[PDB]
């Protein structure tokens, strides 16, 4: 069921959601990102990233509506 | 706040005991009317009801907005951040006395209209030129000075401090005071004492920092200056150095010193042009005093020249007595060995002398004083002036 | 895991710099690339834990403040001098 709900969550993508930079984080799963649109925000992020592809600015996506480091 | 205008009598006047006891009354009477509401009825709808009640009719995110224009009473022209402009009115909430344009407002979001206003912060130029606290040394510094004293004092002293005077006759206080004499005088002595034991605000400007790599500020400098200090309270401008950058038309060149010219230009006028500044006192300290521009030295705009003697051996004992106060003294110095020689020395070459000697015995490490400390330290401001 | 599709089909977690605050629980903050606005603070956060020039969670609909998020580091105190051991042929006379 763990492995069901991994695949489930994949949904959330489907391909345009924008094209941001990470920025730093808060704490566990919450960080904050300048946008390319201009402006930064601060957001949440999904558990299935790992934690070993964050530092130096990282290009990240994000959604159009929701706006999180998917 | 603007209870009663009438001050005619200006005098112990029976008048005037009838009007501030009729005052009196009234006001009694309204406090107790007043008084007699929180004693039938004492009741608390109008803290938070209307309060709570426009806090939530206005809005929360209160978008900061900068005002434009005015127009009529109640609609004027914004600017959002941006640059977008709305056309909105404005609800009788904030004070409409204080709204005037080039001012930061609080707006709504759907409607944009003004909701409040913010106040407005300390200018850092009033930071920058303006000396903050009583600086330096009281009336206990002078070397020696009277007449200058009795003239600055009468000037702007006397005036402020006891009014009475002039509303007698209708006659209206001198302007404008020079100060001039030979250098190391103490003119920064007097103009920081007066700054000292003032009660209305003291400015202290340089020249020579009138100069921009830009083009044409300048008299800019000037307008704003004057600008704060009228508007900023019961002003006392002080300028020191006004006569290596204002003196006269040596030669009508260009280049620079023509941008000068309209510097001190825009001194003149905005010295005084039109509808008289009031309560803007002046005071010009110089060095020299014949090579300024006799259209600024005419009345209107100065009324006061006050020569700086350098005394001889009578207040001189005085000046090495103050600058020698704070310091150890062994027995064998005198002052009259260097006092009771010379007449001319001024009270710079005594404060050269009383720190020398702080340099000499402390270069060594000896002991309080010596008297070969006066006899090399007034030797060396000897070599101080000669050479 | 199953929970959080909707979770994260979420919006308006905007981000803050408090200039400084005011009377009636309210603050000044600027955003990003726009204006100064004064704004409401969260019930669980407190006035004098508002301190100037620091982040600051913000709504998208209210912009009211969620939560105060620390500063990065401060920057005068990542670039403090150093203050190592302190232990000149030509340099003698001055010294
Ligand atoms: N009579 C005096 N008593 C004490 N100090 C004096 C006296 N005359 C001059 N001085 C010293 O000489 C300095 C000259 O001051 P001032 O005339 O304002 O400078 P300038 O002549 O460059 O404008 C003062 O700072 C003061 O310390």
């Amino acid at each position: 069921e763990f492995l069901h709900a991994q695949e489930e969550v994949k949904r959330i993508q489907s391909i345009p959601l924008v094209i941001g930079q990470f920025l730093e984080a808060v704490d566990q799963n919450t960080a904050i990102v300048g946008s390319t649109t201009g402006s930064n925000y601060y957001v949440r992020i999904l558990s299935t990233i790992d934690r070993e592809l964050l530092k130096p600015n990282a290009s990240v996506a994000l959604h159009k509506h929701s706006n999180a480091l998917v | 706040a603007s209870k009663l205008p009438l001050v005619t009598p200006h005098t112990q006047c029976r008048l005037k005991l009838l009007k501030l006891e009729r005052i009196k009354d009234y006001l009694l009477m309204e406090e107790e009317f007043i008084r007699n509401q929180e004693q039938m009825k004492p009741l608390e709808e109008k803290q938070e009801e209307e309060r709570s009640k426009v806090d939530d009719l206005r809005g929360t995110p209160m978008s900061v907005g900068t005002l434009e224009e005015i127009i009529d009473d109640n609609h004027a022209i914004v600017s959002t951040s941006v640059g977008s402009e709305h056309y909105v009115s404005i609800l009788s909430f904030v004070d409409k006395d204080l709204l005037e344009p080039g001012c930061s407002v609080l707006l709504n979001h759907k409607v944009h209209a003004v909701i409040g206003v913010l106040m407005d912060d300390t200018d850092p130029l009033v930071t920058v030129m303006k000396v903050e606290k009583a600086p330096q040394e009281t009336y206990a510094d002078i070397g020696g000075l009277d007449n200058q004293i009795q003239e600055i004092k009468e000037s702007v002293e006397l005036p402020l401090t006891h009014p009475e005077y002039y509303e007698e006759m209708g006659i209206k206080p001198p302007k404008g005071v020079i100060l001039y004499g030979p250098p190391g005088t103490g003119k920064t002595l007097l103009a920081k004492a007066v700054a000292n034991q003032t009660s209305a605000t003291f400015l202290r400007v340089v020249g020579s920092e009138l100069i921009q790599k830009y083009l044409g500020d300048g008299p800019k400098l000037v307008r704003e200056l004057f600008r704060v200090a009228e508007e900023h309270a019961p002003s006392i401008v002080f300028i020191d150095e006004i006569d290596a950058i204002g003196t006269k038309r040596y030669d009508s060149n260009s280049g620079g010193e023509r941008e000068i010219q309209r510097t001190m230009l825009e001194l003149l006028n905005q010295l005084d042009g039109f509808d008289s500044r009031g309560d803007v006192k002046v005071i010009m300290a110089t060095n020299r005093i014949e090579t300024l521009d006799p259209a600024l030295i005419r009345p209107g705009r100065i009324d006061r020249k006050i020569e700086f003697p350098l005394p001889d051996e009578k207040t001189k004992k005085r000046i090495f007595q103050i600058h020698t106060s704070r310091m150890t003294l062994a027995d064998d110095v005198t002052l009259d060995d260097l006092i009771m020689a010379k007449d001319d020395l001024s009270g710079a070459d005594i404060k050269a002398i009383c720190t020398e000697a702080g340099l000499m015995a402390l270069r060594e490490r000896r002991m309080k004083v010596t008297n070969e400390d006066f006899k090399k330290s007034k030797e060396n401001v000897l070599y101080k002036k000669q050479e | 895991l199953r929970e959080e599709l909707q979770l994260l089909q979420e919006q308006g977690s905007y981000v803050g710099e408090v200039v400084r605050a005011m009377d009636k629980k309210k603050v000044l903050v600027k955003v990003h690339p726009e204006g100064k606005f004064v704004v409401d603070v969260d019930k669980n956060i407190d006035i004098n834990d508002v301190t100037p020039n620091c982040r600051v969670a913000l709504r998208n609909d209210s912009y009211t403040l969620h939560k105060i998020l620390p500063n990065k580091v401060d920057p005068l105190v990542s670039l403090m001098m150093v203050e190592k051991v302190p232990d000149i042929g030509g340099l003698d006379k001055q010294i």
